[PDB]
């Protein structure tokens, strides 16, 4: 997970925006941003954060741009 | 309750990716109680990385 | 056995209780993985009495901690025994010595 | 020449006794003879086919922690001794069945098995039981089975009437294996070996016919390892 | 790590005066693996290694 | 004592023999403290402890 | 049946290079990745034939020892340059010789050795010795001969003959390990995996093939 602690700085904000990402998607039902490879939700999640496509702003702006819809 | 055959790897897609929190008493300092990721075994002993 | 031993294994064995020791001397008439019957030589025989000695060993019973508590019998038909000889060895005896 | 190897040929096969044995390989490269000793010594100790006794029948016996009448040892020293009888069965039969019915006093060997003639006995004077009275009998049903490696009773797959006792199996006939490399004599090369194995056996297994299995186990897997293409 | 890990790892590296091997010279560490593996040079022979 | 028991025994006086890998066949390159020990088995089970 | 066994289902090559491989078997029965990696690496080691550089006569040069002027590196790093050098002899022959001149200042490569056309260098950028200066010119007569395994030059211990450790085994680096594998409940089997690294004369498969026939050969009058 060091590259996850690099792209996000606190590890306690990395947890909470994992799981939050893991709960959308594991319940919202979205699809996963990048291969699954047979993954559970909590890598997924923390793949994706380690690649640059999902952080706190981003998943605020979703939801934002969500409840506009 | 049979142990069915599928259980078996019912079990291994649930392991897969789900981490246990391995603990001994007395658990002095934080180092005591650790996160691993399981490999199912035979027998009925913990098998610890040394 | 223990290979190595330091020689007070006879007397835990013997003092312990757990094995079957010869009330009084004589020859084995008969040897049953569950009884032993010893003929009483003729100059340990008080007057009156039958002239045998009987021994039920424990085969099989539950210990306190769980465990098999067994007596083996250790002699043949016919041969020689004389007083304090072990005729059972108990749990974790091996000829009258702890093991 | 550098790149024809000397193939290794059976030699002679000394038994010193009934359970012993000495094979002798010869010729062998410079470094085979380790290579094929530590092969065959693993194979051997490993994976050979043999014939145990797997399930008894005793009248009058309900479950192994039991004595019976006339009889010193209990039935479970019965069965112990048991596990330790060497038989070999003809091939083509996996399961066959084994009477032993014995009265009187004395020592129940080996010898007192009844058989069809497709089952020999190779210790006729393994000490089986002692009868200990006159009137003391025994009357057994063993079933031997073929099989390979060691399967004990619980790993046995599951009606099975009150009354059989099932033993554990150890199908393997090979006890102890020992290989030596030593110089051997031919007529022009000098850089030349020679591999002797020991075998200490039950004498259900040919020594040859060991060697021979082991090397065909060996190859079918090298054959693989020839091949070596994706599945 | 501690106990059989550093016996095994100070055996490794330790130097013995005229062993088998002594003096040779290497191409490497793999080089040096097969060397080893072949009975030539003994696992505490020094040698000169690129 | 010990010494004149191994050499009626047709022993090494030192009690080490050459022991070989199982695995691969090579001989240890130093020699091995054999013999025979007694062991017990404690009322401490993995099976009543699962 | 009691002679059925376990063969190997899934078979994995990941050519990582073109020089190095790693095999995958899964899976075995139990002790077989064992017995089999330990014989794989000892033919592969120090059994299969192949072609090296064995002898050399440098010009000037009497002892291993000595020195000559004008080269940087001294002889005996001359001579293990000369060790890791890939060369292919064509079927038939069995001892050649190889010349290479060069006189001038800078490196020396493989590709400078001059040939009759049966023998082919598979790594023609390798560096046997730097010339310092312009005045300094290097004789070399290499001979190559057909061997088996890594007899160096203490081993085949007469005037100015220098001996080069003998690699004729193509293999280069092995490793084999084995992990644990599974079919249905059978946990206890065996999963083998063999790094294997040449020189470049043959691909590591190739590698495999002949080790493996050349074991199986061996067998043949039992089987």
């Amino acid at each position: 997970v060091q590259d996850a602690v690099e792209k996000i700085g606190n590890r306690f904000d990395l947890v909470l925006v994992a799981a939050r990402r893991a709960r959308q998607m594991q319940s919202g039902g979205k699809d996963a941003l990048v291969p699954e490879e047979n993954d559970k939700p909590t890598v997924i999640a923390l793949r994706e954060i380690e690649e640059g496509l999902i952080t706190k702003d981003v998943l605020d702006a979703r939801e934002r741009q969500e409840q506009q819809e | 309750e049979r142990e069915e055959a599928v259980v078996w790897d019912i079990l291994d897609e649930v392991i897969r990716e789900h981490p246990v929190l391995l603990n001994r008493a007395p658990t002095l300092h934080r180092l005591g109680i650790q996160a691993f990721e399981p490999v199912l075994i035979e027998g009925k002993a913990i098998q610890l990385h040394p | 056995k223990p290979l190595v031993g330091t020689g007070i294994e006879r007397n835990v064995a013997v003092d312990s209780g757990v094995t079957a020791v010869a009330k009084r001397g004589g020859v084995i008439q008969s040897v049953d993985a569950s009884r032993i019957v010893v003929k009483v030589n003729e100059e340990e025989l008080i007057p009156g009495e039958a002239g045998i000695d009987i021994y039920n060993l424990t085969k099989y019973t539950r210990s306190n901690q769980n465990t098999c508590i067994n007596q083996r019998p250790c002699v043949m038909p016919g041969e020689p025994v004389a007083r304090g000889d072990v005729l059972a060895d108990g749990p974790s005896t091996d000829l009258g010595e702890l093991a | 020449s550098v790149t024809e190897f000397l193939k290794p040929r059976l030699v002679d096969i000394e038994q010193i006794s009934t359970t012993h044995a000495k094979v002798t390989l010869e010729p062998l490269e410079r470094g085979f003879g380790h290579t094929l000793g530590n092969a065959l010594r693993r194979i051997l100790l490993s994976s050979m086919p043999g014939c145990a006794v797997t399930e008894v029948e005793i009248e009058g016996v309900l479950h192994e922690y039991s004595t019976k009448e006339g009889v010193q040892e209990d039935i479970l020293e019965i069965l112990l001794n048991l596990k330790g009888l060497a038989v070999r069965v003809a091939e083509g039969k996996d399961e066959v069945f084994i009477t032993l019915n014995k009265s009187g006093s004395g020592p129940v060997v080996a010898g007192d098995i009844t058989h069809d003639g497709d089952v020999e006995i190779v210790n006729p004077e393994h000490v089986i039981c002692h009868l200990t009275s006159d009137n003391a009998a025994i009357a057994m049903r063993i079933k031997v089975e073929r099989g390979r490696g060691y399967v004990p009773a619980s790993a046995r797959i599951h009606e099975r009437p009150i009354g059989r006792l099932l033993v554990d199996a150890t199908f393997s006939p090979v006890d102890k294996i020992a290989y030596s490399v030593e110089a051997a004599r031919v007529e022009q090369r000098t850089d030349l070996d020679k591999l002797v194995i020991d075998m200490e056996t039950n004498g259900t297994l040919e020594p040859e016919e060991a060697i021979r299995r082991a090397a065909t186990i060996l190859a079918e897997q090298l054959d693989a390892f020839v091949d070596l293409r994706d599945v | 790590p501690s106990q059989d890990v550093v016996l095994g790892l100070y055996y490794m590296t330790r130097e013995k005066i005229n062993a088998k091997g002594e003096g040779m010279y290497l191409t490497g560490p793999a080089e040096a693996e097969k060397a080893y593996r072949t009975k030539t040079a003994e696992l505490h022979a020094r040698v000169k290694v690129r | 004592s010990i010494k004149a028991m191994l050499e009626l025994a047709d022993l090494p006086a030192s009690g080490q023999l050459t022991l070989f890998d199982g695995r691969t066949g090579d001989a240890f390159e130093r020699p091995v403290t054999v013999g025979y020990m007694y062991m017990l088995k404690l009322n401490h089970l993995v099976d009543d402890k699962m």
